[PDB]
RNA sequence: GUGAAGAGGGAAACAACCCAGACCGCCAGCUAAGGUCCCAAAGUCAUGGUUAAGUGGGAAACGAUGUGGGAAGGCCCAGACAGCGUCGAGUCGGCCUGCGCGGAAGAU
RNA sequence: GAUGUCGGCUCAUCACAUCCUGGGGCUGAAGUAGGUCCCAAGGGUAUGGCUGUUCGCCAUUUAAAGUGGUACGCGAGCUGG
RNA sequence: GCUGAAAGCAUCUAAGCACGAAACUUGCCCCGAGAUGAGUUCUCCCUGACCCUUUAAGGGUCCUGAAGGAACGUUGAAGAC
């Protein structure tokens, strides 16, 4: 499984030997398990966990009946963690950031910073065409979008402007730096997706 | 065809054991067994073989099947054997339970896992004799061990069979 | 191997067979007449 | 007087389970193909689905002659250029068996709405056991 | 000869090919070419064969113990042919022919 | 009663008769490194000098600097030598 | 390549068995139930009277107005709207 946790920013861990390591701060509070998935009643073992705390207003009895089945408080959302062939959870268990102590990479998966409308240039590395030598009202405009008569159509997939960020990504294969859990603190080397303050889901890596 | 119409003979101790296509063949050194091709009878003294009816191939099934059987009485009864030599300075083998460690002059060790029917031994290094029931299985090992270094051809260095006589041409 | 629309047995000791449905000359005695038909 | 035309609010359609295992697919796929459009009734219509709901159980074990296990190959593009996708019979057998009967049966069904409200009288299954005792379907030897 | 100046049916689609020349109406019948497992009207028709290549459903010289049929030979229980005198039954390769096989690489 | 043209730029997309990388047979294959043929289209596949050039030659790179199809791809996308 | 007949031999193949590549199917990442074949799981909410006529998934009234949603406002490392 994995762990929800918060982007609080970026920093420096200064090593003993003179090196600088990037690091993402990733608060990792507990993560209360919600529901667990079994392949008998939901056909794929899973664990649904929550984190934070949303205020009463915004939790709407939906949500509320929810966690009070699991006897937790509202957290500011739910996510699921699928489970390994060994792995067992409770409801209402609360899961720590512990959980990544002996863990040397982690994924962290976020929601990208949202560019809006984005050119071809700047979505898709783009060259400009010619700033002067008679270029008339075409710098950075994408140039050829097909061929002729064949096949008198642009192709699916073809790259063009349009919305950019604001989207799920996932970094891959991450050093955890550091993982203080009397702070609910993950450190992890280098840069990870989405804003200050976005929901960040850290898992071990996948790779290895 | 002639290999089919000749019956395999059965020596004491292997008993046969036939049913619908599946035959069994179980004697002192262990206990064989093949489905036999469906255009195929056997008929037990001595398993004959010969084809059966609405099926083209019918003598060409048959004389594998007996040829299969012939083997398997065999295999149960006196066992086959398999030796392969190594050549080239340095190559060596070593067997530890049912694993072969072959140094064979690469960067890292050689250790193939013998499948389970088949013992080998290294009389010293340079030799290893296998020995087991299925000639398919045992034919199969010897080939597998021979493919990590096949012998080549300036100086015949590798894994041969004992038998193989290895054909060595000059250098340009 | 040889591959040739035309095989043919160059010694004593090529065997033309055929396996999976392709013409081949397999020679014990000399690698160079190994042939494939395509 | 005018020819009589089936009328689709009053329509008798009939449950059938059929065995897949060992029928030579296109065979079977005919006579399921028949039955789903009507064709076996005197009520026959053409604009009408006169038809029969068939169950089709072991699909996984359906039969094709020569080479066709390993030879005959399903073809599909996803509309994405060079998005030419490509699976054998038995690849299609292994993943989604269901779908070489309903492949078989919907090309040989009529094109149009029609045929693909005739389609959806087919509940086709993997293995021996389906969902439908309710439905009572009588046994279809094929 | 047809199209042009000709509709209808067939050849997927297809002036000029095949069948056939539309005065009008019919929710009758028989046929033509072409067809009769489903799309799609009619044989999952009958009997005897061939093919195993999806050949059928693209392509030549030429290549090949694919496989079917026919006629005729050589050698052979005075032991042939293959394997190692032994061995006990056929063997050998030309001919004619049917159907297949390789030869066979292209762009949404 | 108009189907805009060489070359460049931008953006491509497919074929495989494969340039590189991958697998392999033969070699007049000791090794290294080649030659040749077979399989393979996943990805990758120079910058400059000269010339409108494509190309070519030249300089210097590169694992390689593939060959073709796409209205000799692409001017209601740019240029206009 | 193994075993192996047809074809007493031989033969990687006919039966059977094993290897074998960046191609293929997965594995990695993203979208994804309009997947109309519209799936699953968890939680939440509404438990009134009444009369017609075309007695039917018929129609209207009186009362009721839930969960939740939307709207509006303050807005955002979300955004052309
Ligand atoms: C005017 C016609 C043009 C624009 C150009 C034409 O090129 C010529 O005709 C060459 S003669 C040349 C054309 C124009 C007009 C006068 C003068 C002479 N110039 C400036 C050219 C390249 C073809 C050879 C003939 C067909 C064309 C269509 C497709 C094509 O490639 C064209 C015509 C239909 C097109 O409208
Ligand atoms: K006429
Ligand atoms: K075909
Ligand atoms: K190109
Ligand atoms: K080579
Ligand atoms: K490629
Ligand atoms: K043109
Ligand atoms: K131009
Ligand atoms: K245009
Ligand atoms: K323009
Ligand atoms: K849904
Ligand atoms: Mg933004
Ligand atoms: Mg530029
Ligand atoms: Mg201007
Ligand atoms: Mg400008
Ligand atoms: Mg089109
Ligand atoms: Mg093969
Ligand atoms: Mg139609
Ligand atoms: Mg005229
Ligand atoms: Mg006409
Ligand atoms: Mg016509
Ligand atoms: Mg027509
Ligand atoms: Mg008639
Ligand atoms: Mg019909
Ligand atoms: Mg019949
Ligand atoms: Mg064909
Ligand atoms: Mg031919
Ligand atoms: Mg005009
Ligand atoms: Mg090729
Ligand atoms: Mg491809
Ligand atoms: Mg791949
Ligand atoms: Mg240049
Ligand atoms: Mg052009
Ligand atoms: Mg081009
Ligand atoms: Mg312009
Ligand atoms: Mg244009
Ligand atoms: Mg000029
Ligand atoms: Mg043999
Ligand atoms: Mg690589
Ligand atoms: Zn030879």
């Amino acid at each position: 499984i994995g762990l929800v946790g918060k982007k609080v920013g970026m920093t420096r861990i200064f090593t003993e030997d003179g090196v600088s390591i990037p690091v993402t701060v990733i608060e990792v509070e507990a993560n209360r398990v919600t529901q667990v998935k079994d392949l008998a009643n939901d056909g794929y073992r899973a664990i649904q966990v929550t984190t934070g705390a949303k205020k009463a207003n915004r939790v709407t009895k939906p949500e509320a009946g929810h966690f009070a089945k699991a006897g937790v408080e509202a957290g500011r959302g739910l996510w699921e963690f699928r489970l390994a062939e060994g792995e067992e959870f409770t409801v209402g268990q609360s899961i720590s950031v512990e959980l990544f102590a002996d863990v040397k990479k982690v994924d962290v998966t976020g929601t990208s910073k949202g560019k809006g409308f984005a050119g071809t240039v700047k979505r898709w590395n783009f060259r400009t065409q010619d700033a002067t030598h008679g270029n008339s009202l075409s710098h950075r405009v994408p140039g050829s979008i097909g061929q002729n008569q064949t096949p008198g159509k642009v192709f699916k997939g073809k790259k063009m402007a349009g919305q950019m960020g604001n989207e799920r990504v996932t970094v891959q294969s991450l050093d955890v730096v550091r993982v203080d859990a009397e702070r609910n603190l993950l450190l992890v080397k280098g840069a990870v997706p989405g804003a200050t303050g976005s929901d960040l889901i850290v898992k071990p890596a996948v790779k290895a | 065809s002639r290999v089919a119409k000749a019956p395999v003979v059965v020596p004491a101790g292997v008993d046969v054991k036939i049913n619908g296509q599946v035959i069994t063949i179980k004697g002192k050194n262990g206990e064989l067994t093949r489905t036999l091709n469906d255009a195929v009878e056997v008929k037990h003294n001595t398993l004959t073989f010969g084809p059966r009816d609405g099926y083209a191939d019918g003598w060409a099934q048959a004389g594998t099947a007996r040829a299969l059987l012939n083997s398997m009485v065999i295999g149960v009864t006196e066992g086959f054997t398999k030796k392969l030599q190594l050549v080239g300075v340095g190559y060596r083998a070593a067997v530890k339970g049912n694993v072969i460690n072959l140094s064979l002059g690469f960067s890292h060790p050689v250790d193939h896992q013998l499948p389970a029917g088949i013992t080998a031994e290294c009389p010293t290094q340079t030799e290893i004799v296998l020995k087991g029931a299925d000639k398919q299985v045992i034919g199969q090992v010897a080939a597998d061990l021979r493919a990590y270094r096949r012998p080549e051809p300036y100086k015949g260095k590798g894994v041969r069979y004992a038998d193989e006589v290895v054909r060595t041409k000059e250098a340009k | 191997m040889k591959v040739r629309a035309s095989v043919k047995k160059l010694c004593r000791n090529c065997k033309i067979v055929k396996r999976d449905g392709v013409i081949r000359v397999i020679c014990s005695a000399e690698p160079k007449h190994k042939q494939r038909q395509g | 007087m005018k020819t009589f035309t089936a009328k689709p609010e009053t329509v008798k359609r009939d449950w059938y389970v059929v065995d897949a295992t060992g029928k030579t697919l296109g065979r079977l796929a005919t006579e399921l193909a028949r039955r789903l459009r009507g064709k076996h009734k005197a009520e026959y219509t053409p604009h009408v689905d006169t038809g029969d709901y068939i169950i089709v159980l072991n699909a996984d074990k359906v039969a094709v002659t020569g080479n066709k296990r390993t030879d005959k190959v399903y073809y599909h593009h996803t509309g994405h250029i060079g998005g030419i996708k490509q699976a054998t019979f038995e690849e299609m057998i292994a993943r989604r068996p269901e779908r070489v009967i309903e492949i078989a049966v919907k090309g040989m069904l009529p094109k149009g709405p029609l045929g693909r409200a005739m389609f959806r009288k087919l509940k086709v299954y993997a293995g021996n056991e389906h969902n439908h005792a309710a439905q009572q379907p009588q046994v279809l030897d094929i």
